């Protein structure tokens, strides 16, 4: 045996990895809507104006 | 007597609040900081250990402590062990275990008991659940305070601090890839651990184990890496191989990688200088100059002043080659003055040329930049002189003269002055024009700077390079921003 | 061990055909007597320097037959034998002397990069006497200031240690790259100085770079043409280079937006 | 690491027992008109000064001379 | 053993190779210790393995694929790994082995999808020992199939009988075709 544990517990780790790279796009996403709530804000603000 | 007797136990207690606060702080921040994330939060607790590393090498902390004041050794975690849940118990044996030594005396050791420090980690290390980053977390801080004092027969006992190490979780791993903060710090974690034994490798042992392991666990880390724990444990090799290696067929110029983000805010100012000290052998004009020059410039955080007085010293070395040697002008500080005194003398006898004076002042005096090792740089320089003076020369005016200039340059022939001459004309770094019409030997020397001489072509890789360099650095402010809101 | 070998190990022969028998039937009997450095048991080390002898002296004659590949195969394979673990193999009297040899080659291929960082292993205070341990280290600096007058005259100062033809195959090899720079020809040079600064009367020079710099021969005089003769550019080039690099600063500037 | 700074930091401390603080006060007897002045000027001063040290130090009153003569 | 060796790479560059098989013999050893030092000589193993005159193309394609991908991308050694031909190596817990497999694994269900959605007309060619060495560790997962990665790489290959073994020998089939359709919806 010694694949589950090994080979596919290095295809899991990649897979962590990869959650790494959806965190930097989960965060991108974050921070960018955060941004777009700003600027959907303030032109809300002079469209209350 | 009544001195040292009474006034004896105020100063032992004196870290104690500092260094139990400080483990308890570091370890239930850390811990219970991304108990709940471990994957999520990373690298928040990273600059904050190196910090407590750097803030504690220069502890004083054992001075005196040899005399019944060794208790600290023999205590360790003892956080919630045997059991993971109902931990009430135990919260109160916190409070237990810290009072029982308090009451009358305690009895202690110093070099007794060393070897029986894996009773724990046979069963559980911590909690029986967060046993990698509590393992590394726990053995790790405590390891290196029992294991100084290096000298005195404490070599034998860091190599059980070695199998130890080692035998518990890095023969291999504890289990084959953490993949968590603990992983991505215990490779600087490791690496810092080579370091710090490193000097019990070079000291009578050499590289036929560990480093060449270290060759399979760096590979084993995963190219997916962002090279960061792998490129500091290359910095070992590489160091490995700065005094004597000698084969510059690999590493040079297949060392070369994609070249991944590896800052740590030190290894810039550390790796650059290992590779411009390797790149400094083969006389390296143009990159070395530039890229070392800035490398000295780099890593104000810590010291500035102990550390680069060597990339200073090498520094002005190669610098004294091109003919024009910048001096301390800017820096203000008595060790590169005091490291700078032997050499002082001979790198402002470097412009004026004298060849028969200093010569015999070179040996005369010379200790310390000759007993460096092998004359290298040193015995070209003593051939160099004559090249940074005819440099000197090409500075000077065209016209070369059989009595005048050649007397002064202490060469006074016709062959060997336009031969000579030749060999800097046939270097490239100048421009000269060579006519004979009746003898003399005469030369345009037009350095005019490129105003007003096809300025476009000129500065166009100025303007593209600077608008290049200066637009990663508005993604430099582009991104943090961005690392801001991230939270929020 | 198998044999004696020292009959035909001392004896300079001349023919250079028995020698290769004698050479393929070493690496025949050394094939599979481990040729890497083993140091198990520690008792193999008169084999292995005895091996290490007749490679030296094989690359003696691998040298003395002029074959390039050959002289850095053997030299590729005794410096398994120089670079050790362990340092209780003694100092061969002839190590320096190859290892002399291996500065004359790296010095002869244009390698002079490899020798100035080479320059950190020899100085193992040995000897440090001799006059062949600071000689190639002379020669070469002689080399970095370029002086061929020191060195013409400082041809019969070498013994009568037999490399002096050696060293004329060094001059032979690098009579290109000093005879080259020196024929650089910027703006002009007269043959009153080539007289002196090359070689001989002998015709080789103005017949061999006749057919192969290719230049014009004048009244007894060396013309220098295609200097600073080249037009400069139109600009329009540049002008449709900067308009991407334009379009790149909309890219970088304006990308994420 | 920063780890490495010790024996970098020992080799200071074999240069400071070489001479007990002789360069500090020879050095000192210059450094007491050096004290408070811009270092980046004392290179050039101390460039020609250095120079100058061995002969034809000041030669402003050769000058003089050097009128008649040359 | 040996770090700084120049001496294989002239035996390496030389003919009559009775000589150069224990040399690469020895070279597997401390290929894993310095990998950089056979970049001069790869281009001669590339030269000695295109043709037919060396007998065995496993000891070069072998040191080429673990020098490619320690050098390079993973495709010029993955094609040597997977034209090395006939290659007799039993299952090791070691760094090349797991990735080679890895990259086979990938590359391979890779190319199954490239050619999943093309069921007939230009057709890519498939090696058949990239079956024999996939269903080996495959049949290897598949002794006791762990109830766990049996559905799932048997889905992932786009392969028409790799689940009918499957399911042959496996215990709750209720349980293994709920799971299946389970994870077949969620794809």
């Amino acid at each position: 045996l010694e694949e589950g544990k090994a080979g596919s517990g290095l295809r899991q780790y990649y897979l962590s990895k990869i959650e790494e790279l959806q965190l930097i796009v989960n965060d991108k996403s974050q921070n960018l809507r955060r941004l777009q709530a700003q600027r959907n804000e303030l032109n809300a603000k002079v469209r209350l104006l | 007597p009544p001195g040292g007797g009474e006034q004896e136990p105020p100063p032992p207690p004196a870290p104690q609040d500092v260094e139990m606060k400080e483990e308890a702080a570091t370890g239930g921040g850390s811990t219970g900081e991304a108990d709940g994330k471990t994957a999520a939060a990373a690298a928040e607790h990273s600059q904050r250990e190196l910090d407590t590393v750097t803030l504690e090498d220069i502890k004083e902390h054992v001075k005196q402590l040899e005399k019944a004041v060794s208790g600290k050794e023999p205590r360790f975690v003892l956080r919630a062990l045997r059991m993971l849940p109902s931990t009430s118990r135990r919260l109160n044996h916190y409070v237990l275990y810290k009072a029982v030594q308090g009451f009358f005396t305690s009895n202690n050791a110093t070099r007794d008991f060393l070897l029986p420090f894996l009773e724990e980690p046979m069963d559980t290390e911590a909690d029986l659940q967060f046993r990698p980053r509590t393992g590394k977390a726990a053995s790790t801080p405590l390891l290196p305070e029992v294991e100084a004092y290096l000298q005195l027969l404490v070599v034998i006992f860091m190599m059980n601090s070695k199998r130890y190490k080692e035998a518990q979780k890095i023969s291999d791993d504890l289990m084959q890839k953490i993949s968590t903060q603990n992983r991505r710090a215990l490779d600087l974690v490791a690496a810092k651990c080579y370091y710090y034994h490193a000097r019990v490798y070079e000291f009578l042992d050499k590289l036929d184990v560990v480093r060449s392991f270290l060759h399979a666990r760096l590979r084993t880390a995963t190219l997916r890496h962002d090279a960061d724990g792998q490129a500091t444990l290359l910095n070992l090799l590489l160091r490995n191989y700065l005094h004597y290696s000698l084969y510059d067929q690999a590493e040079k110029l297949v060392s070369k990688s994609v070249f991944p983000e590896q800052a740590n805010n030190n290894e810039w100012a550390r790796y650059l200088y290992y590779t411009g000290r390797i790149k400094a052998i083969q006389l390296e004009y143009s990159e070395a100059r530039r890229t070392m020059t800035n490398a000295l410039r780099k890593a104000p955080q810590h010291t500035a002043v102990g550390f680069k007085q060597t990339v200073h010293k090498l520094l002005i070395v190669v610098e004294l080659l091109l003919g024009e040697i910048p001096d301390r002008l800017q820096f203000r500080q008595p060790s590169l003055k005091r490291s700078l005194m032997p050499y002082f003398l001979l790198t402002q006898a470097v412009r004026t040329g004298n060849l028969a004076k200093f010569n015999q002042v070179l040996d005369q005096f010379g200790e310390k930049f000759q007993a460096d090792g092998t004359y290298t740089l040193i015995i070209r320089l003593r051939h160099n002189v004559i090249k940074t003076g005819v440099r000197m020369i090409s500075l000077s005016y065209s016209r070369i003269s059989l009595a005048d200039i050649a007397q002064k340059l202490q060469l006074d022939s016709p062959e060997d002055a336009e031969f000579i001459v030749a060999k800097a004309i046939r270097d490239g770094v100048i421009e000269a024009s060579i006519n004979h019409e009746k003898g003399y030997v005469q030369s345009k020397e037009m350095i005019d700077i490129y105003s007003t001489r096809e300025p476009q072509l000129a500065f166009h890789q100025r303007i593209s390079f600077c608008l290049d360099i200066h637009n990663m650095s508005v993604k430099a402010m582009r991104f943090p921003p961005k690392s801001y809101n991230k939270d929020l | 061990m198998y044999e004696q070998l020292k009959g035909e190990w001392n004896r300079k022969s001349p023919n250079l055909s028995k020698c290769g028998e004698e050479l393929g039937r070493l690496k025949l009997v050394l094939l599979e007597l481990n040729f890497l450095p083993t140091t198990g048991t520690k008792l193999t080390k008169q084999q292995l320097i005895l091996a290490r002898d007749i490679l030296e002296i094989g690359a003696q004659w691998s040298i003395l037959r002029k074959d390039i590949p050959s002289f850095e195969r053997y030299m590729a394979q005794l410096k398994c034998y120089y670079f050790d673990y362990k340092e209780q193999l003694p100092e061969s009297a002839y190590m320096h002397q190859l290892l002399g040899l291996n500065l004359l080659f790296l010095l002869s291929q244009n390698r002079v990069a490899e020798f100035h960082t080479e320059l950190e292993r020899l100085p193992a205070k040995d000897i440090q006497t001799n006059v062949y341990i600071k000689h190639p280290v002379s020669l070469e600096q002689y080399l970095m200031e370029g002086s061929y007058n020191k060195v013409f005259l400082a041809k019969g100062n070498i013994p009568a240690e037999s490399y002096t033809f050696f060293i004329d195959i060094l001059l032979d090899t690098i009579r290109d790259e000093i005879a080259g720079c020196i024929e650089k020809a910027y703006e002009k040079i007269l043959f009153t100085e080539a007289t002196r600064i090359l070689f001989f009367n002998t015709p080789k020079k103005m017949t061999d770079y006749a057919k192969k710099r290719g230049w014009v021969l004048g009244p007894n005089n060396y013309y220098s043409f295609a200097s600073q003769q080249q037009k400069p550019e139109d600009t329009t080039i540049p002008s449709t280079e900067l308009a991407k690099q334009v379009i790149e600063y909309a890219r970088q500037l304006e990308m994420i937006v | 690491m920063s780890e490495k700074k010790q024996p970098v930091d020992l080799g200071l401390l074999e240069e400071d027992d070489e001479f007990e603080e002789f360069p500090a006060e020879d050095w000192a007897g210059l450094d007491e008109d050096e004290d408070a002045h811009v270092w980046e000027d004392n290179w050039d001063d101390d460039n020609v000064e250095d120079d100058f040290s061995n002969q034809l130090r000041a030669e402003l009153e050769k000058h003089g001379y050097k009128m008649e003569t040359s | 053993m040996i770090t700084s060796a120049a001496g294989i790479i002239s035996l390496l560059d030389e003919d009559e190779p009775q000589l150069k098989e224990f040399a690469l013999h020895k070279l597997n050893a401390v290929v894993n210790d310095f990998w950089a030092e056979i970049s001069e000589s790869v281009d001669k193993i590339e030269v000695l393995y295109e043709d037919e005159g060396f007998r065995s193309r496993q000891f070069a394609a072998l040191v080429a694929s673990k020098v490619f991908y320690h050098l390079g991308a993973f495709e010029e050694s993955l094609n040597y790994a997977l034209g090395a031909g006939d290659l007799f190596n039993v299952n090791d817990n070691s760094e090349y082995v797991e990735t080679i497999i890895a990259k086979c694994i990938d590359h391979y269900t890779k190319q199954c999808v490239e050619n999943a959605d093309l069921p007939e007309g230009e057709k890519k060619p498939i090696d058949q020992r990239l079956e024999g060495i996939v269903n080996k560790m495959f049949q290897r997962c598949l002794d006791d199939h762990k109830y766990k990665q049996a559905i799932g790489i048997a889905l992932e290959t786009r392969r028409l009988d790799v689940f009918e073994k499957t399911i042959l020998e496996s215990n709750d089939v209720p349980g293994m075709l709920a799971y299946s359709l389970k994870l077949c919806m969620s794809l």
